[PDB]
């Protein structure tokens, strides 16, 4: 069902030229060297420092038009609060043990810096990010 | 006197929320459905 | 109302009553600490040299709560300070409340002054029930559970008390296989406490569940209605759960037991939900640990491989032999779905590791069975992915583990009968060790063929040339 | 390099890197090919684009 | 079945009561001095 999931401490949050996305940057409190950068939308999901979430990374919602959700269906999306939908546009086999995932949510970009171990569920073509706090 | 005097910043049943409390009714639920109600 | 009221006094420059900010930071209580302690704050800074007893106390318990030691030590000192100043009447109550306190903050930092006070308050005040339980709690500790004569006499002193009742039961719960005590007296102490007492209570239901629980699980079964009685115990467990989530939903306990019965039914997916709901709310050893092992049900050895290593680092600190053995069960699980020889060699690494920290004959069991798999899977391997190096590990280990498996058959209680490790060991060195030779020689000859191609290929170039 | 273990072709990229080594032909193959890009290299660099300008 | 040695025990063990301090009620948590503050001239 899932492919990854870990908890993360923002250690910045950058809110540049924009108004509505920030972009955040945490580490692991289990697996250091973990990192994690992320582009979020701060009016339906705002964000401070020192914040501690729930980050789930899944292939699918499971338990092609899109169209509005029936209120009697059930995914795994019920139980976080911020959900997004993008693409893999790079997959980046580097050292011995650092692994970089690139995903693009609508423009929004995440970059997953890991160990091969963790990260080699993560070669799909799209992903969701389940966030929770 | 000090009974009266005394309060418990937690309860007895909320001392698993502390400063964080997490719903589990639909954990519930699917209790109910597939345990009570296993055929 | 009361920050409507704020904002109008803050508009009409007129000083703000800090008994607002009090009723604020009681109704805050139950919604959002950190609210309520900046109110309290506020209320301090606007009363100056007014500040009370209660004010003060009940910021060092906020600080306690926030695990600001130094700040609720300063501000017990203060509330210590200006106890002086309390009326004769609600002098002594409140002492003792004061006392009880910084018998707490002793406690968490060093349990003799908490006993000294213990002492000091239990001369002072034999009545209070919390003080005589933390000291016996203490005395458990220090003693290992010597002391259920204590903690009887504390029974019968305050049968009608939830917290005696309940920590009477964790010190059952706790040594009672030690004290050979009946099996079924926690559990009928807990049946009288809900029917005559509190049937509300969750401690006690859970208790009840955890026992039966336990009572199903070792169970025997050996037919259908065997099978049946077993889900009847683990359905009436299953029933104290749901009681206890009608009276809370948020009980991360009730919904531990249910996973724990849903793995026992083989429902793994929702054991698996619930056990990382669980560790998105708590993180302690034991969720960890279910996790690692419902991921081992699950088939996600490497995710369980993470949740041990994050288990036994984070708690256990490389101490635990349990974790240890978990860990190589997972490495080796990996390796035998996987053909992964590196899982093999930490697998390995691991239980050599575990049985340096022990030496049990069951360790040198599983280093063995390791050390034949790692034979039987480099043997079964081609030339092509294979080495020399690992030949001759292979093959030492080999010899090492025939040597222990004759070393525990020679035991007095082998974790397996000796006719079996005598046989195994006699299999394996027949045929295993000379398949391990011609594997060897293959190997040469592999490398050689290497060589005198890479050999002859550079005189012929050199002759071009 | 087919003799140089470090430096030739990697072993996961290719199924058939076990029977790759020690070659001569191929090697052959191969230099006649480095060699042609050497050529390349020299003319380019010293007749058609002398001021190192590669974007045409 | 001569197979590696572990065994499984699932951890659902009650933790021992906190007995956490307890708050000291401010004096408007009393009904009486509540009556004396509100009936105020």
């Amino acid at each position: 069902s899932a492919l990854f999931d870990d908890i993360f401490t923002v250690q910045t949050v950058d809110n540049g030229r924009y108004n509505k996305v920030s972009r955040i940057i945490g580490i692991s409190t289990t697996n250091s060297a973990i990192k994690l950068t992320l582009d979020i939308n701060n009016e339906m999901f705002p964000v401070s420092q020192d914040d501690s979430l729930t980050v789930t990374l899944a292939n699918s919602l499971s338990l092609k038009s899109w169209r509005p959700p029936k209120p009697t269906d059930k995914s795994l999306a019920d139980d976080y609060d911020y959900v997004m939908f993008g693409t893999v546009y790079k997959f980046e086999e580097g050292d011995e043990d650092k692994i970089k995932v690139y995903v693009s949510f609508g423009g929004l970009l995440m970059c997953l810096e890991g160990g091969y171990k963790s990260l080699a569920s993560l070669k799909q073509d799209n992903l969701y990010i389940l966030i929770r706090r | 006197e000090i009974a009266s005097n005394e309060r418990v910043l937690i309860d007895h049943n909320k001392v698993l929320r502390g400063l964080k409390p997490k719903d589990f009714s639909s954990v519930a639920k699917d209790c109910e459905l597939r345990i009570l109600k296993e055929k | 109302f009361l920050e409507k009221y704020v904002a109008v006094c803050q508009e009409e420059n007129y000083p703000i009553l800090p008994e607002a900010y009090l009723v604020l930071s009681r109704v805050y209580e139950n919604k959002d600490l950190n609210v309520a302690l900046d109110y309290l704050m506020k209320a301090n800074d606007i009363l100056g040299d007014k500040a009370n007893v209660y004010v003060l106390n009940n910021l060092g318990i906020y600080h306690f709560f926030r695990n600001n030691v130094s700040q609720s030590s300063d501000f017990f000192a203060q509330s210590l300070e200006a106890l002086n100043n309390v009326s004769p009447q609600n002098k002594e109550a409140l002492s003792i409340t004061l006392h009880y306190n910084k018998a707490r903050v002793e406690e968490v930092s060093n349990q003799s002054e908490a006993e000294k006070l213990y002492s000091k308050l239990m001369e002072k005040c034999p009545g209070y029930t919390s003080n005589k339980i933390r000291y016996i709690y203490l005395l458990a500790l220090k003693s290992n559970g010597n002391n259920y004569a204590d903690v009887q006499q504390l029974l019968d002193d305050f049968p009608s008390d939830l917290e005696v009742r309940s920590f009477y039961g964790w010190f059952l719960k706790r040594y009672g296989r030690k004290n050979g005590l009946k099996q079924d007296l926690e559990s009928q102490h807990h049946k009288d406490t809900l029917i005559n007492y509190d049937k509300h209570d969750c401690y006690a239901l859970l208790s009840l569940g955890n026992i039966y629980a336990t009572i199903a699980r070792e169970m025997k079964v050996t037919d259908q209605k065997q099978n049946e009685i077993k889900r009847q115990q683990y359905l009436r467990a299953a029933q104290f759960y749901h009681k206890v989530l009608s009276i809370d939903p948020k009980n991360i306990y009730a919904a531990q037991g249910i996973a724990i019965i849903f793995s026992d039914k083989e429902r793994t997916g929702l054991a698996l939900e619930i056990f990382k709901k669980v560790r998105d709310t708590v993180q302690d050893l034991g969720t960890f640990i279910n996790l690692g092992h419902c991921f081992m049900e699950a088939k996600q050895f490497g995710k369980a491989i993470e949740s041990y290593t994050i288990a036994l680092e984070k708690f256990s600190n490389g101490m635990d032999s349990k974790l240890l053995v978990l860990i190589g069960r997972a490495w080796y699980h990996r390796g035998f779905y996987e053909k992964s020889m590196d899982a093999y060699k930490k697998a390995l690494e691991v239980s050599e590791q575990a049985y340096q920290l022990s030496k049990l004959p069951a360790l040198r069991f599983n280093i063995v069975f390791i050390q034949f798999q790692i034979a039987d899977f480099v043997k079964s391997l081609p030339n092509t992915q294979r080495d020399l190096t690992t030949l001759e590990n292979a093959l030492s280990g080999l010899n090492d583990a025939i040597k222990s498996l004759l070393k525990l058959a020679e035991l007095e209680q082998p974790p397996y009968p000796s006719e079996d490790l005598k046989a195994r060991a006699t299999m394996g060195s027949n045929t295993l060790r000379n398949q391990l030779e011609r594997a060897i020689q293959d190997q040469q000859d592999y490398e050689m063929s290497i060589q005198e191609k890479l050999r002859t290929a550079r005189r012929k170039q050199q002759l071009d040339e | 390099d087919l003799m140089d273990e470090k430096n030739s072709i990697k072993p996961d990229v290719i199924e058939y890197a076990a029977d790759i080594l020690g070659d001569v032909e191929l090697q052959k193959e191969l230099n006649s090919e480095y060699e042609q890009l050497v050529s390349d290299r020299k003319f380019l660099r010293e007749i058609v684009f002398v001021n190192g300008d590669h974007n045409w | 079945r001569q197979d590696y040695i572990a065994k499984v025990r699932y951890q659902n063990d009650l933790p021992a009561p906190p007995c956490p301090p307890k708050l000291l009620k401010y004096e408007i948590e009393k009904e009486a001095p509540q009556k004396e503050f509100l009936k105020d001239s």
